[PDB]
């Protein structure tokens, strides 16, 4: 879009595109192509009847939008 | 958190939900310089994440088996106890998560931010809750708008939604918040090429959540408000 | 955490232990699909490790000074007071560590896994804990036979193994589980080359451990169980 | 081995290799060829003797369990779950 | 400098260029130019007069430590340890 | 954290401060070899950040909006109540973070290292903390030497710094301490290239704090001693 | 020669010439198939490369000083003595060049080609050789439906055009034809960047040569035929 | 255009940059960004009163669409 | 083979990929993944009943003798020697 | 020309031709260290690129439409007249081309070697031809045992063959001598893949011609001689 | 040197590697680091006693002037002009 | 041709010859500005290239067994009959070669420029041909001087030289000329590596040819003029 032009002249770009076959990867990880990342929002919680922290974990992860097995690392 | 120079949003930049344009604002918080920031629900972009990784059940371009997605993420966790219905302090009847997204009015200059919250609560009452969580919306946008004037950053919308549970019976509870940070398959985008790299971003900046559904063969999972959180 | 379509695990895919084939399953948990999932000590498993990156004492083919190694890790840390043979609750006699990997039936469509756990010790016994260590274990394949099926991956095996200490006298105690992710050197793979990157994987996961010690010149530093967690 | 063939087919490889002379260095750092990793398990934990107080007394106990049997002392530890 | 040829010749190289125009960007982040990394000392601590949310009362604090002196604010941080 | 061989500190590495080599001594700690480590006060260091890095009224080369800088971290956050002046024990009135970084003898073997700490002040008078802290100096050094055994990895020297601040009536205070860790911009490097990124690095390494400054028609933001931490 | 499926011809696949379009045929040649191909004078495309490269006097887009371009060429030379007007037979009175591109039906099948002749003239009359060449451009006609049938590539236009010279009195005369392959600069790509590579060939393949000409601020070296061959 | 989405999925692209300022540059010369080439057409000729061969092909080289000192290496 | 590991201790390789479907492309060509060459031999000859011209009489010979049994017809040869 | 360090031969280094170790040696020349180099016909290795190009009718991985190949070639062409039976003489009645190819015996220290001849034939007597071409044979392995001690370069085998025409009235013939430098595709590979470039050259280095024509599907185009030059 | 400073801002560069062990090699060659080249001037000839027919002789006194003085033998000379 | 913006020439750009400054010009030519472009004898230039390929018996850099190195050149060659003293034309005495190189006064608009002939010599006497030969060189200076002006190009000097031979007996004479154009080896730059590129070509560009040479161990083969041409 007309941003991408502004930022291109600043040596910035937003293409962020996974070598595989249907998944998505994450950004920073080896062989995408680009130098940009995409973004989005899930929230989610599930009721369910250290481990305790993992499998309600894993319960969220693949409510809703799936997320599941993945190597979660965190920013802030 | 933040989502700078190098990103899109899923749901707002690309692959943009009509409900996006459609939203009227639920209010507006006054930023450092005087403008009204207007705040809307983040439902939209919460749906187009669905859309596009898709299920447990209906997989779509979800991330890698194994793969390190790096996100913007706060989780909590709680038992709301057996019978003995006195919580001892880390526990609690319901549990609940919150992400906002900010959007720079200046993405050359500056960040969009991402604000998550989550805790516990303290009561059995769903609606005293959800009561509760429209007030933490106004807080969170007081939390943007305070951080705004930090960097002088103004921003031009923000979205806020949230999902929760209401446990009981010994049942633990845990709420979630991320946003990750992803780069998009080729088989995913409509006549890309892996050849074609920034072309195929302005496909996916180009087409609507209905019509990438549309010409991806894709039922569209939210529609009727059917998604819930 | 997991170990996708990306990855290989040291002692079992690459360079793998003949305790691996020897070993005996210490039992089997149940899983979503019905199939009986065996449960093992990961003892070869960890010995291969120390075999690659060596100790502080032999230093091989360990990550590189300032390196930035991403790690599944877990760790605690609790004091065993001075005399004063009374706890105030975040201290305790003993410390503990644990790592399971389940090996993804199909590397195609599911991903491997990892479950780490640690605790404290409120009790003096060494025995009372190793009992206890051994109930965890069942604890973990529980674990894991839900996880299982939260994402529909059956698993083909698990290898659990522990360390800990009994910490006494003021003496703080630390246990720490953590599977890493490198990238191999080229000097530590008999005849590889910068130049054969994808031969140089199947150089390592053709030769058995002892053959890559053989042919490296290298000592085994396990052999005769001298490694001690 | 021939699970890396169907691998193949589908953008992935698992092939990690580091530029360097006698390390072994981490996934996703720059330089690296290969767009894999290989993982491995190390649980080690310690008896370390009396201090002065928390963070600093913590930190030491940590090296001690990095630095014991298979060696992974002085890493940028990040961390995934 | 001279560590450099000492260091070059086990594969490491200590250049770390960023291809933005202005600002500085992260080790490891794509596109970057080099195989190595600089580091800096940053100590710094911010207040704000409280509210309802400790999360959030939490981050605007950090928000105004990150933006106290040597600026690194709207980055994504992530820890290494 | 560490800085291995990959690795330049600002201030120190590049873009040498005068102060550094002008600094004397606040003492020495003896370590696993007996040599008398020196220790130093890490002004110089943290000014030097300043300079390259910009305020945020005096921007200069700050890491990019959105931007994934990974640092060693650590941060601790503390209310000072409205009146009531009884700490509920999370509160405090005063609130601090340290870091230190410890140059490698040999960069080619070892790592250099940094140690960052932080905590809460229960007491209320500044002089009081003031006190503390250059005690909290002598406790860093130790666990300086006693890490630098732990790897056999023998230092140089120790540069060691603090921020805090007191706070007073319901104020939070939040103290960070973080080493990033970054890639610099073509136009921060005087006469540099994207075409020749090795002679870069060695023109940063070759120039002073002043000198860059001078070359790049910078007003030095430190000079009499103007920053605060 | 040929250009295949990598390639794009100025004038008529980037920055085409109205010309082109509204270029009429100068007749039909029969190929293997009974596609009768068309031909035409090359005019439009030779003014073309004119605009692109520039003249010695206005120096536009030319190729790199010292830059290796490989080219489909052809070229001769020769005398046309001082008085001595008895050509001993490398002499002639005048001298040609010509260049004709067949454009491939099927781009992905099949390659276009070139075809490029060059000669003496062994006669002093203007006219009577511009008589033979109009003769030649039915011979590389048959020349390319020839070749066509060599391997089935039946082709949809061809587009033929000459230069030349009459020398007189001892000036030595040299006739080139030749077909560069290049790669276009960022400056040359109305709103381009070395960060769109694809989007920039869509950009010229979507200009004309007026707009591309209007929109770099360029004059039309051409426009009322000012082009001489 | 539509024919270059055909031929992407061969491997085939048309892409042709060239990392200079102002000058066009060879197919196949390193640092050019993309993996296809660009060409057109150039016949001249001019009539001036081993080095022979040399100078009038310079004045050709020179006469109209300029490809002056360029390495001409030649393929058929 | 045994000979290419000699050979890479020199910093060379042997190998040759098309990026494409079907089709061989040439050495040196940008896109082909490797630094190495192979090569073939091809002897033919073939003719066409003359014109006036000579040079168009040795063009389509050429083509004839490329197409004719290995097929490298429409192919931008290069000459080294 | 030459094949060094960085190449194959088509037939005899990959895709080897059964052929090849079932050939007798025509004869053997001598060389400067003394060796009897012996000399083979080319048979096998012609045959060979035409299994793995193909032909015009039945085209297999021939180059790419409009691709860049260099190539060791040579050619000649000439006129046999219409009646007029007298050659003036760039005339003949046969024309030929013939290629060497002499493997160097260290090809770590030494190139092989390609010669290419050609020439047209004054006589009409085809079998007087013949008689003539194994004489250029031994005239070719003398400038190959030349050129050997030119470089100190011992070979280890040399491998010869021609193509011809006789010609008659006015019938333009054209004699070819060319070695391609290619790069090979993976849908030739059987099994290949474009992240697997190492392992695809042994793949090719280790099937033989007829395993190579199995594994993919293609009939021999050789087989029982089929092949003419 | 200075000029290489004025070229840079330009997007040329005159940085002409070669990956082997001892050897140079050619311009445009895939694997060399750098997008610039190196060039010399040999000039040479001989005294080369007689022979078998046109091409092959031939061929053979051009080895003699590529292995004499500055050596340049086995080469697969392209020619540019 | 022609050495551009990319190139660097060895024993004057890089590994410069003292003999080089040393020089004394053997005359001047005018050029189109009016400036007089001196000439030298290109000597030190060549025999620097000796210095860094080597002979045949004191191989050096040279380039790689079957690499492919474009070069300028031009060559030729004839025969001096067996008695036979009578030349049928294609035939001489003696044969000779020569290069020029003239060095753009502004690189970076200009291009240098490279001269290259070649031809027979018909009569016996060595010395004739020598005077000869000191009268190409002012052509080819006038040859120089034209092109120039064609580009506008003023040249700042222009170094010249020649071999040959003078054959007898039916001995065929070859005489070459070639202006290679190659990337250097990291063993050949005394302290320079893989990963430094830029300042391996200022390390080259720095040092004298004696310097190299000391550096390297290598032997001066021509110092005392023992390189004859």
């Amino acid at each position: 879009s007309e941003l991408d032009a502004k930022l291109n002249k600043l040596g910035v770009d937003r293409i962020a595109i996974s070598p595989y076959k249907q998944w998505t990867r994450g950004y920073m990880e080896p062989g995408n192509i680009g130098n940009g990342y995409v973004t989005g929002l899930k929230v989610d919680a599930g009721v369910r009847d250290v481990l305790d922290g993992i499998v309600s974990y894993d319960r969220a992860e693949t409510k809703n939008a799936y997320i599941g097995q993945i190597n979660m690392t965190t920013a802030s | 958190x933040f989502t700078g120079v190098q990103g899109r949003v899923i749901g707002y930049d690309i692959l943009r939900s009509p409900e996006v344009d459609k939203a009227k604002p639920l209010f507006t918080e006054t930023q450092w310089d005087g403008s009204e920031l207007p705040i809307y629900d983040a439902k939209p972009l919460q749906d187009a994440l669905v859309e596009y990784f898709g299920t447990e059940q209906d997989r779509r371009h979800y991330p890698a088996p194994g793969s390190f997605i790096v996100c913007a993420n706060k989780g909590v966790t709680a038992e709301r106890p057996k019978n003995d219905a006195d919580m001892k302090p880390g526990q609690g009847y319901g549990v609940w998560s919150a992400i906002a997204i900010s959007f720079a009015k200046d993405p050359t200059k500056d960040s969009s931010m991402f604000v998550e919250d989550a805790g516990v609560w303290e009561t059995p009452n769903e609606d005293e809750l959800l009561e509760y969580l429209e007030g933490r919306r106004k807080a969170m946008a007081k939390s943007i708008a305070e951080c705004g004037q930090d960097a002088h950053a103004s921003f031009e919308s923000s979205w806020i939604g949230f999902a929760y549970t209401m446990m009981e019976p010994g049942q633990i509870g845990n709420a979630i918040t991320v946003a990750p940070y992803v780069s998009l398959p080729i088989d995913s985008i409509p006549g890309g090429s892996i050849l074609t790299p920034d072309k195929d971003m302005e496909i996916m900046e180009n087409l609507t959540m209905p019509e990438w559904l549309e010409k991806m063969g894709y039922k569209s999972l939210s529609a009727n408000n059917a998604l819930k959180y």
